[PDB]
RNA sequence: CCUGUCAAACUCCAAACUUACAGACGCUGUUUGACGCGGGGAUUCCGGUGCGCGGGGU
RNA sequence: AGUGCAAGAGCAAAAGAUGACUUGACAGUGUUCUUCCCAACGAGGAACGCUGACGCGAAAGCGUGGUCUAGCGAACCAAUU
RNA sequence: UUAGGCGGCCACAGCGGUGGGGUUGCCUCCCGUACCCAUCCCGAACACGGAAGAUAAGCCCACCAGCGUUCCAGGGAGUACUGGAGUGCGCGAGCCUCUGGGAAAUCCGGUUCGCCGCCACC
């Protein structure tokens, strides 16, 4: 299970890449969803690549980010514990969060939106015109590198 | 005519003589120089002119530069010493000049290049190790004949 | 066999025993083949039908089996052949199979032939095959009147193996009744 | 093992290559049997311009008709050495060729499963010469 | 295009290589397809009759019966269906 | 035998890639009716630039 | 090699050569593709059917001209069946 | 299939070579022209009739890799080329990094001297 966030916008970038930005359920720069890592949503990452920042996060970063930037499918409605209690299959967002790293489950599949709409990242990220091996901060990211950008997207 | 109009791979290759016509003869006189009847496994030494860029280079600077270079060899080790150095390019590539503004512009044929790609060997003398110094140096003239800088790289002599 | 360019033709035709151009006419009709094949001493007669890994042979007939319905004679001759083609079409008829397509080979559409007479006999063993009756040869040819008369210029027996001096087209006739009677163990 | 490998006269074909006939009633009365004309192909400047017409002609000789006719053929030539072909057939003077092989040839022949005859089966000059030799005249 | 017919620039696509030179194998010549099957247009160039515009080579169409001998196969040429008639020595099962 | 070079109108080879059909995932449609069909009204048929690949031309 | 003619392609118990027979280079009417990729547009073209009448072959079968892609022309008017 | 017929794939099956196999069996070569049929001339072939002989041919069986071919391992090579991205380098032709793919020649060692289907048959 990866973490997509794009950190491009879509001015000038190719139709084709785009729409699989769309069909991955993005469709605003720093926006993040979960992917599972399939044969299929191995190719949709790889075309995104180069406008995108990908990577497994750790089960606590993404508890973190799940409390405070997941919706419902609709409405302002706080994804907290007693939230994901009241709706989920799960008791708590660790549950949910579980699940989800070892691909059980989708955002959808309990009433929540497959988009974290992150916040800008606080202190800035390393560049959008360079890959991570680079310096830069797209592509693909390491299980640490990746909850640094999360995290700093609180 | 300026080389600058022929140096670079801009236009596709255009060798087919099946489809060419009129073109002039290569200026190159020799491509086998010094004495071509000894092999090249009989010497030493083994020093080859290596072109640092791709380039197109016409028979016209081939021969001014091969010249140069086999003139020094024949003047310095006399008119059958010890050596012999070879050409291994050979001008296939057919060129053209639109020598009537722009309107049927296709040029005529006016005359061949040898397309040499970067790294790559256009001389290869073979001479003795006491020799070694006067090849280098005809090679120091036939790389100033020609448009690409060049190294002198020395293939076989562990000699110095 | 020269080079990477080479071309070898397919098996059947390195081997000269298929035409394919003549095989393909023939299967475009879309009925089965009565495939008729001779030998020295013998006659072949297979129904064929077309196969996903190769041809299917629904009921097949040879000279050498004919004798197991009381064959003294040679099998090598125009009786034999029209027996073995009557064998092989009431096979067939057996089988299901009602229509066929004379599939002749390598071998020529002389007039009289043997393969005519292959065909002949399985028309009349109640097949359905596109034929020309001015091709086959004559009643008493195919009984085998030719060979009966051949021996009359005797002086020596055409025959080493005593089947009988004179020879027996009767024989042909008796061999014929009993593969169109009724009972018969095909 | 011998008499499957004893060669035999193929055929003996007697042939007169004119150039436009008159000598049909010749060959006929030699051989025995009917002739047969020749005709040609590519325009020649030596007044050849007739692609299809009677040039020449030739008889094929099989069996009995071959033989008693090289009784009284063979003694009218001094058979040589390189008069023979690789395959061990030989050609002299009015042209009479002899075509010699092994028990065997219909092999090639046929029309039904037909292949050509293997090099070892193939009859020599030497095995040809010898057979001739071996029936009424001498080599060299 | 220089010109505009039918074999305009056709030399790859109807050309055997050498090693498919010379009269095909009548078994794909004779095939029977069903109405609904998948079949993959290729012409081979062998064979001289029953082809279909050299545009088509590619496409998989969908059997929809035959006119003669010859199919009568459906495809959707970009966005415009089309029927041709083919023969089954240019056509192979999908799959 | 050896040794030195080439191909837009060469090919014993041969990609990346483009492309037909299908299944799967994804997205999407069945109150926002998609796909498709039929009809009304256009405008438009001087384009340009970057990048990639080009062809001509110093 | 040859296969009428550009070029590219097809073809070997043939699509080439030879020989013999023959006039399917036939009448009528279609389907489809092409012409005009996608995507509307005529004449023209081709592939593939059917009806009728035939040729050849033992027969399957082949023949809607020449192995494939060029060799073509609206309305009005005239002649013609 | 102790030798057969019809095929599919159409060289992994080609080219070349070695060894082995046939009393009433098979395939053949073989023997032979009264007939059916046959040769622009030849029972050569085609066609018909037939066994005195033979395993030398072919064919079937077993096997050899020198040539050609198929596939595989390692090497050449993640090189050549390349889809996506870059306020990376270069006067420039051009190159480089990241991401996703990825040859060809050739070397070397293996493989391959056909596989499969139906029918018939000591
Ligand atoms: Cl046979
Ligand atoms: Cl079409
Ligand atoms: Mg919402
Ligand atoms: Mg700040
Ligand atoms: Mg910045
Ligand atoms: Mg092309
Ligand atoms: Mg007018
Ligand atoms: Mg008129
Ligand atoms: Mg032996
Ligand atoms: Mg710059
Ligand atoms: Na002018
Ligand atoms: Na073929
Ligand atoms: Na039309
Ligand atoms: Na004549
Ligand atoms: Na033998
Ligand atoms: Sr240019
Ligand atoms: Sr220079
Ligand atoms: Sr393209
Ligand atoms: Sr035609
Ligand atoms: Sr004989
Ligand atoms: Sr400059
Ligand atoms: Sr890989």
């Amino acid at each position: 299970m990866h973490a997509l966030v794009q950190l491009r916008g879509e001015v000038n970038m190719h139709t084709d890449i785009q729409d699989t930005l769309e069909m991955l359920n993005i469709h605003h720069v720093n926006h993040c969803t979960l992917v599972p890592e399939t044969d299929a949503y191995r190719g949709m990452v790889a075309k995104v690549n180069d406008f995108v920042a990908f990577g497994e996060p750790s089960q606590e970063t993404l508890e973190t980010v799940l409390a405070t930037r997941a919706e419902p499918l609709e409405g302002d409605a706080d994804v907290d514990d007693e939230w994901v209690a009241e709706h989920t299959d799960y008791d708590d967002i660790s549950g949910l969060a579980f699940a989800l790293l070892s691909e059980e489950t989708t955002l959808r599949e309990q009433g929540l939106s497959p988009t974290l709409r992150l916040h800008p990242p606080r202190g800035g990220h390393d560049g959008v015109k360079h890959p991570v091996k680079e310096g830069g901060q797209l592509g693909k990211h390491d299980t640490e590198g990746i909850d640094d950008l999360l995290e700093a997207m609180r | 005519k300026p080389a600058s109009m022929y140096r670079d791979i801009d236009k596709p290759a255009y060798t087919r003589r099946e489809y060419i016509t009129g073109i002039p003869g290569s200026k190159i006189a020799q491509h086998k120089m010094g004495r071509k009847q000894k092999d090249a496994d009989d010497y030493p030494v083994q020093i080859s002119l290596i072109v640092e860029e791709t380039v197109q280079l016409r028979h016209g600077s081939l021969e001014a530069s091969r010249l140069s270079a086999n003139r020094h060899l024949i003047k310095e080790l006399g008119e059958e010493g010890d050596y012999k150095m070879t050409l291994r390019k050979f001008p296939h590539q057919v060129l053209r000049e639109n020598k009537d503004g722009m309107r049927a512009a296709f040029g005529k044929i006016v005359g061949t290049a040898a397309r040499v790609q970067a790294g790559e060997q256009l001389f290869t003398a073979y001479c003795n190790v006491e020799d070694a110094e006067h090849v280098k140096e005809a090679f120091r003239r036939a790389y100033n004949k020609i448009t690409p800088s060049c190294r002198i790289k020395v293939e076989r002599g562990e000699e110095l | 066999a020269t080079g990477p360019r080479y071309k070898v033709p397919m098996r059947r035709r390195r081997e000269a025993r298929t035409d394919y151009h003549q095989r393909l006419r023939l299967l475009k009709s879309g009925k089965p083949r009565l495939v008729a094949r001779k030998s020295n001493k013998h006659v072949r007669a297979q129904l064929v039908t077309l196969g996903p890994n190769g041809d299917d042979t629904l009921a097949s007939a040879h000279s050498s089996d004919l004798a197991e319905y009381g064959w003294e004679a040679p099998t090598g001759n125009m009786p034999s052949a029209y027996l073995t083609g009557l064998l092989a079409g009431l096979r067939a008829q057996e089988a299901g199979v009602e229509e066929a397509v004379l599939d002749i080979g390598l071998n020529s559409p002389t007039p009289g032939s043997k393969v005519f007479a292959i065909q002949e006999g399985a028309i009349d063993a109640g097949l359905d095959i596109p034929h020309n009756d001015d091709v086959l040869a004559d009643w008493q040819r195919t009984r085998g009147a030719h060979i009966a008369e051949y021996d009359e210029q005797l002086e020596e027996p055409l025959y080493s193996g005593d089947f009988d001096a004179a020879d027996l087209p009767e024989h042909f006739d008796e061999l014929r009744e009993t593969l169109l009677d009724g009972d018969i163990e095909l | 093992f011998h008499e499957m490998r004893e060669p035999r006269i193929e055929k003996v074909v007697v042939h007169m290559g004119i150039g436009h006939a008159n000598a049909e009633d010749i060959l006929g009365e030699i051989t025995g049997q009917m002739p047969v004309r020749t005709k040609a192909k590519r325009t020649v400047g030596e007044f050849d311009i007739r692609e299809g017409d009677p040039i020449g002609a030739k008889v094929t000789l099989r069996d009995e008709m071959a033989e008693e006719f090289l009784q009284t053929a063979l003694p009218l030539a001094e058979l040589a050495t390189s008069q023979f072909d690789d395959t061990g057939n030989f050609s002299f003077g009015l042209d009479v060729t002899v075509n010699l092989v092994r028990p065997g040839y219909r092999v090639a022949k046929r029309d039904k499963a037909s292949r050509s005859i293997p090099t070892k089966h193939r009859l020599n000059p030497a095995d040809a010469v010898a057979f001739i030799e071996s029936t009424y005249d001498v080599e060299v | 295009p220089s010109s505009n017919g039918p074999l305009e620039g056709t030399r790859g696509k109807l050309k055997n290589k050498p090693r498919d030179r010379g009269t095909s194998p009548p078994q794909r010549a004779v095939e029977e397809f069903d109405d609904g099957e998948k079949v993959h247009l290729k012409i081979d160039p062998s064979v001289p009759n029953g082809r279909f515009h050299p545009r088509f080579d590619g496409q998989t169409g969908t059997v929809e019966g035959k006119q003669g001998d010859a199919y009568k196969v459906d495809i959707v040429d970009g966005g415009k269906e089309k029927t041709i008639i083919v023969t089954a020595a240019h056509l192979r099962r999908q799959e």
